[PDB]
């Protein structure tokens, strides 16, 4: 939790 | 396959190596696609930013072309200017405008913004979005980390690494792309989506500016996603702090049905944005002045 990371496909 | 991708990038970037005109690379930041450094232009002492993205470490390498397409095609006053791109070893480097005031994230995590400041930020972001969207570009990663400031409080939209294009022949996108807590419900639902997703993501940023964080930020990203998808639009923790005008504005953003959500061009006429102060009003929020 509290993740500022992006997700792709 | 990695070697194949290097060769391909090489055909579309500027030739050479910017190390020949830049000194004193200092890392200032990270993203999932890579790092950001400042550097000094040797001939002049000007500062620039250099984004470095390792080709082997991407979720999806093909998105690296976004950096090059936006630079070549989609420039504006509230958009970070990209100067040149190079292939340096196994890394794509992009040399771009240095936004010396840092990201909006440092602000929302450490001070309270008033509504004049919030409105100025929204106004600046929405001007950039009205133009991007009218030309088929969806940013897909709107959040406080993508909004950068000058020293004199001007606001620019940055980090186009996740963007996509739409057009008559490709009206919607289907990829699962963004940051979990800021993602639009239709995107999380795997519905075909358009520019509207940026508008939801802006609403979540307004929640960041009022509360310090997006909703469900204590939930793991996947649980947060589920809740965004299934529940009613998330609520401000301190709804009691915001004016009716801010709340009416936010209600045009956080609309589950994308067809009913306001567009950037509509939002630019909303009376909330009449409160927008000038860039100088943002200046005191920055770390160097607090």
């Amino acid at each position: 939790s509290r993740a500022r990371y992006e997700m792709a496909s | 396959s990695h070697e194949q991708f290097r060769a391909a990038l090489q055909l579309v970037v500027d030739p050479g190596d910017p190390r020949s005109y830049l000194d004193n690379f200092i890392k200032i930041g990270e993203g999932s696609t890579g790092i950001v450094c400042i550097a000094t232009v040797r001939s002049s002492g000007k500062l620039v930013a250099v984004k470095k993205m390792d080709l082997r470490k991407q979720q999806r390498r093909e998105l690296l072309f976004n950096e090059v397409v936006i630079m070549r095609d989609y420039q504006h006053e509230n958009v970070v200017e990209m100067y040149n791109s190079y292939l340096v070893g196994d890394e794509l480097w992009v040399v771009m405008e240095f936004l010396e005031g840092g990201a909006l994230t440092d602000i929302v995590t450490h001070t309270r913004m008033n509504e004049e400041q919030i409105a100025a930020v929204c106004l600046a972001v929405l001007q950039a979005l009205s133009v991007l969207h009218a030309q088929g570009v969806i940013h897909r990663n709107i959040k406080s980390d993508s909004i950068l400031l000058t020293h004199d409080g001007r606001v620019k939209l940055s980090d186009f690494g996740f963007c996509a294009q739409v057009s008559k022949e490709v009206p919607r996108r289907k990829e699962l792309v963004g940051t979990p807590y800021w993602m639009a419900p239709e995107l999380i639902s795997r519905l075909p989506y358009g520019p509207e997703v940026d508008i939801w993501s802006l609403g979540i940023m307004v929640i960041e500016m009022v509360d310090g964080e997006p909703p469900y930020f204590n939930e793991p990203p996947l649980k947060a996603m589920k809740m965004i998808r299934d529940n009613l639009p998330p609520r401000l923790k301190n709804l009691h702090k915001v004016s009716p005008s801010l709340k009416g504005f936010l209600d045009r953003l956080l609309v589950r049905d994308p067809a009913q959500r306001a567009t950037a061009a509509e939002l630019l006429k909303h009376p909330f944005l009449a409160k927008a102060g000038p860039p100088a009003s943002i200046v005191p929020l920055m770390r160097q002045n607090r």
